[PDB]
């Protein structure tokens, strides 16, 4: 009643065509097949798919066999695992190489892997890496197969990553930290370190000590996109696993060794088009990078802290002192003409989280790094006692909040996204630079709308539309982003809105 | 303080398994 038509093949023989009763034990089928070819000891054999990854057939997966499938009679997984336990440890180096090749093939099959793992097969591989001689020089091909088999076995999730010795860890890290070796070995070594880091806080700690920022970044400079992808993956893994209180230091260390420009020049603008898995790693890197802003975003100012109040005083001084009766008039209004809602105690405005102290950081950056722009914006609006001034303090806080929303500061990385904004790979302080560009935009839009204070939320909405219609054009640089914004003036936003209506 | 990343399925988010499969053909 429940039948599947298959052909079963064996080297040197003609196929047997069977109508397999799915109620019959596989052992009965295999004995039939063996008898057909005069093979003794049917219990030594099993069936596997002839095509694809050639998986072993079990009483489970036999249900998936489609009519007309070609199967092969093969050595059973248990006997194959025992044979490879012997041969991967042969003193005959050709025997060992051949065995490791076969082990790398079979280890992807969980039916085989469980047999091999249950004889401490993984320890055969780790002991070889720990103590084998001339592995990189004389036996690099064998070593690549060894590492392939190791990673395939570990990927079945049967045993904990914490089983690995400090000696094995150090050897794998050694392959990464060395003036680059074989590409196959480096690829697998990076892959193993990534998996170790992701799966164990203990392994993360040991690995973080064994590899330098410089060594990791150097691997981004190879022309091989898979090496580059695993290098960024390992970097991402270290960031993901780093304690909250160490992640910022790590970012500064990578930044000082030019991680960003190396990615820009060797990946983003590289000869080889970026394929999906590299794109995904660039997405994760950008998510982790924006999340470095999250703590400050959620930090409230302490309005009773004189040092923090003094930062706002400094901000005001930089602008107001660039302006004498006029200057006096500004200061008599406390912080009103710097545009804070809380005129007398602007520190209170920085207790809103988001954006909290991040907004203060952005303002101080603009004032220290782009003083002329800062002064222009404040002074065009600090003597304005018609209701048309653009309030700097209030605007900057709301803009910082808006940028955090747009760029999704605080969002976790997930499996489904591969998107990133390439212009953030073009400047060490791209977030702060973006703030400066967007506060100039906000002031331009404000003036284009002849806005008053009552219009504040409407202007912010236009500015939000401007920014978010510019980003999907994927500007290559901050300058390109600026050019794009110029093509989205208030009058253009009006036209686009009308076209929707 | 705890890590904001402590609770996620790191291999799944990182596509670790898929990348191995790509590498091992």
């Amino acid at each position: 009643s429940d039948i599947v038509k298959v052909a079963i093949e064996w080297p040197g023989a003609n196929a047997q065509l069977l109508e397999i009763d799915q109620k019959r034990p596989l052992a009965s089928i295999i004995k039939e097949v063996c008898d057909g070819w005069s093979l003794p000891n049917p219990e030594y054999y099993t069936l596997r798919y002839a095509d694809g990854p050639q998986l072993y057939i079990t009483e489970q997966t036999r249900s998936d066999i489609k009519n007309g499938t070609i199967l092969q009679l093969a050595i059973s997984p248990s006997r194959a695992a025992r044979q490879l336990m012997e041969r991967t440890q042969s003193s005959n180096m050709e025997t060992r190489l051949d065995a490791m090749k076969e082990l790398a093939k079979l280890s992807a099959d969980v039916t085989f892997a469980t047999e091999f793992i249950n004889m401490d097969g993984i320890i055969v591989l780790t002991r070889l890496v720990e103590s084998g001689t001339k592995l990189l020089s004389h036996y690099s091909e064998m070593l690549a197969f060894t590492l392939t088999a190791f990673l395939e076995l570990m990927d079945h999730g049967i045993v904990s990553w914490d089983m690995v010795s400090i000696t094995f860890i150090k050897q794998i890290a050694g392959y990464v930290s060395q003036p680059m070796v074989d590409v196959s070995i480096l690829q697998r070594s990076l892959a193993i370190l990534e998996s170790m880091v992701l799966n164990s806080q203990s392994l993360y700690q040991k690995i973080a000590e064994e590899i330098t920022v410089g060594q990791l970044i150097s691997h981004l400079q190879v022309s091989n996109q898979e090496i580059q992808t695993y290098a960024i993956a390992l970097i991402n893994a270290l960031f993901l696993k780093a304690p909250e209180d160490k992640r910022q230091d790590m970012a500064n260390a990578f930044a000082q060794k030019h991680l960003r420009s190396i990615i820009l020049n060797h990946v983003i603008r590289g000869n080889r088009p970026i394929k999906t898995e590299m794109a995904h790693q660039l997405y994760v890197l950008q998510v982790l990078t924006f999340n470095l802003l999250e703590e400050r975003m959620m930090t409230k100012m302490d309005p009773n802290d004189q040092a923090q109040r003094d930062i706002i005083f400094e901000l005001r001084r930089i602008a107001f002192d660039a302006e004498t009766e006029k200057r006096k008039a500004m200061y008599t209004k406390d912080y009103k003409m710097l545009g804070f809602t809380n005129h007398i105690n602007p520190a209170m405005d920085f207790t809103q989280t988001p954006p909290g102290m991040l907004a203060l950081d952005n303002m101080l950056y603009l004032a220290k790094v782009h003083q002329d722009t800062y002064i222009r914006i404040v002074l065009e609006n600090s003597s304005r006692e018609d209701k048309h001034e653009c309030p700097f303090g209030r605007s900057a806080i709301e803009l910082t909040k808006m940028l955090c929303e747009i760029l999704q500061v605080g969002e976790l990385p997930n499996e489904g996204r591969n998107d990133y904004h390439p212009m953030f790979f073009t400047h060490d302080r791209a977030f702060e630079e973006l703030f400066g560009i967007c506060i100039q935009l906000l002031n331009k839009t404000w003036k284009e709308m002849r806005a008053t204070a009552e219009d504040f939320n409407k202007v912010m909405q236009v500015v939000r539309e401007q920014i978010t219609r510019a980003l999907p054009s994927k500007p290559n640089s901050l300058d390109q982003f600026k050019s794009k914004l110029r093509s989205l003036s208030y009058s253009e936003i009006l036209r686009l809105r009308q076209s929707e209506r | 303080r705890k890590s904001r990343y402590a609770e996620l399925d790191f291999e799944k988010i990182m596509h670790t398994r898929k990348r191995h499969q790509d590498m091992f053909q």
